[PDB]
């Protein structure tokens, strides 16, 4: 098990890891987090408790080097920092550990939610979407536009997610106008997965981390993307069995962890109800529709 | 952004526009078959797109073999709509090209906007009028060149005639407006009121008889007294 260090908490904040949560008071005496399952990535987030605006957190996985959180007074946020030094870094988490000032990532044995969520989430993919390849581990906020929304504007700053757009010469062959846009089969198997994508898992990883990265930080652009990504495989008619099965475990979990009173600006009511009512995988999605319906069914 | 009442004066600038409706591309009859049931026979349609300024309709007959062994003919026939602009506008040199292509149903924005994808600079707009351009099929010379179709065709006719020596684009719109809307809500009546002096004769080319300006007058005072009653025959006023 891993441990991420804080240096300490100069401002009040709540703290996230993964899908917990904790309120740190003003200069209270906390030096970070343990018992961090080891395989997966993570995300530790923040949101200060004077200013609501701006969520914004940190994408890692610790197999990649020893990190660790420091306050910065100058830049007024939680920074992650990597250290370099092995032996100062042991050193230093025995030591936060024996005086018990750590929370423990509080994960019960029974449950496989952060991995259903982050099944195909690499952080190799993750530092392609979010650029700044001097860091191990990777920045994302609220505010955080992408590529998409920077065509329709600081390009270091970006959420470099594919672009899907429906009506795109992309998405539509020549001499196949009504049939493409009907049905975006070889926009799915052709141009994204077979072409861009390379196959299904990577494809689910960037459609997984925009649902986190939405659900996280609020990021608006992420939830357009993972809205996107879900439309195209409710709208082709020919889609893999193998893929419709996960796709349906995948959005079951999500929608499953998403907060009750968030569903309203998180849940794109159109593309749920064509992709549960009238697309071609309508009848392929059993276990995310009975849960929509027994827990959303306003939205529907 | 949508063509409506307050930005009408904008069909009659110098930027090349087209209104397409598609009203007409798809129909039927309805009928009983001998075992009682009920079954549709298409016959010819057309796909309306005019010029407003200049009066231009490129009429595309829609053949009933274009629908053989399709399904779903109410929606490809909005593609098909669409195909055909499309190849319409591509036939066009660049600058008779129109700017703008306003659809008079909203169901035929997404269908001519994939097709039009090669001509990003084209906007594709609806509009909130709720244009008579349906009854085209009630001006003679026109069903008669479509239900007379053994192919494929596009015919060109000028919808003013030659109004556009007298009058401007605008009042040969708006006059063109209130004959089709006359011919809308009561075909016969409308035709009734053309045709009635037997003197005033149609041109071989033109749509429309060869009214006199004073005789212009009259004929759009009846078509008007016709839709206002009409209107009261409908809604007892
Ligand atoms: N309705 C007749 C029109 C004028 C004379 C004969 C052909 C059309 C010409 N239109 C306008 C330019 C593109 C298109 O060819």
């Amino acid at each position: 098990m891993n441990t991420v260090p804080f240096t300490s908490a100069p401002i009040e904040v709540t703290i996230g890891i993964d899908q917990y949560s904790f309120n740190v008071k003003e200069n209270q005496p906390f030096h970070g987090i343990k018992d961090i399952p080891i395989g997966h990535v993570h995300v530790i987030h923040f949101q200060h408790a004077d200013n609501s605006s701006m969520r914004y957190g940190y994408w890692f996985d610790c197999r990649m080097g020893n990190f660790y959180i420091q306050y910065d007074p100058k830049d007024g946020l939680y920074k992650m920092m990597e250290e370099r030094d092995g032996a100062k870094f042991e050193n230093i988490v025995h030591n936060f550990k024996e005086r018990q000032m750590m929370v423990s990532y509080p994960k019960i044995d029974e449950d496989d939610t952060w991995y259903n969520l982050t099944e195909f989430v690499q952080m190799d993919k993750i530092r392609k979407i979010v650029r700044k390849d001097e860091n191990q581990f990777s920045y994302v906020d609220s505010s955080m536009t992408t590529v998409q929304e920077n065509e329709l504007s600081d390009p270091a700053h970006s959420l470099n997610y594919t672009v899907i757009n429906f009506k795109s010469r992309e998405a539509i062959r020549p001499g196949h106008e009504m049939e493409d846009f009907l049905d975006k089969s070889y926009y799915l198997n052709t141009v994204m997965l077979q072409g861009i994508f390379k196959n299904s898992s990577n494809y689910f990883g960037e459609l997984q981390f925009a649902f986190l990265n939405a659900m996280f930080f609020g990021n608006y652009g992420s939830s357009l993307q993972w809205h996107a990504m879900i439309e195209l495989i409710c709208s082709s008619a020919t889609v893999p069995k193998h893929m419709l099965d996960k796709l349906d475990e995948i959005l079951y979990y999500q929608i499953k962890t998403l907060p009750e009173q968030y569903s309203d600006i998180l849940l794109n009511e159109r593309v749920w109800n064509i992709c549960l009512y009238s697309s071609f995988q309508k009848n392929s999605l059993h276990n995310t529709e009975k849960i929509m319906e027994n827990k959303y069914p306003e939205l529907l | 952004g949508a063509m409506n009442s307050s930005n009408y004066a904008e069909l009659f600038n110098n930027d090349i526009k087209l209104f397409v409706d598609d009203t007409n591309v798809y129909r039927v009859t309805v009928h009983k078959t001998f075992e009682g049931n009920v079954a549709t026979k298409a016959i010819n349609g057309c796909i309306f797109t005019l010029n407003p300024k200049t009066g231009h309709l490129f009429l595309k007959i829609i053949h009933t073999s274009v629908w053989a062994g399709q399904k779903r003919l109410s929606q490809l026939a909005k593609w098909k709509t669409a195909e055909e602009v499309s190849a319409l506008v591509r036939s066009l040199p660049k600058e008779e090209q129109p700017k703008q292509i306003i659809v008079t149903r909203k169901a035929m924005l997404d269908p001519l906007e994939v097709h039009m994808l090669d001509f990003p600079n084209i906007a594709i707009r609806p509009t909130e009028l709720r244009l008579p351009f349906s009854a085209a099929m009630s001006i003679d010379k026109l069903s008669d060149v479509v239900m007379k179709a053994t192919e494929p065709q596009m015919v060109l006719f000028n919808i003013y005639d030659d109004w556009l020596d007298r009058i401007s684009s605008y009042t040969a719109f708006s006059r063109l407006t209130l004959l089709l809307r006359a011919l809308k809500t009561n075909e016969e009546s409308a035709k009734m009121i053309l045709l009635s002096d037997p003197t005033i004769t149609i041109k071989s080319y033109h749509l429309w008889p060869s009214f006199t300006d004073e005789q212009w007058i009259t004929i759009e005072s009846q078509m008007r007294d016709l839709i206002l009653t009409e209107y009261g025959r409908k809604y007892n006023v």
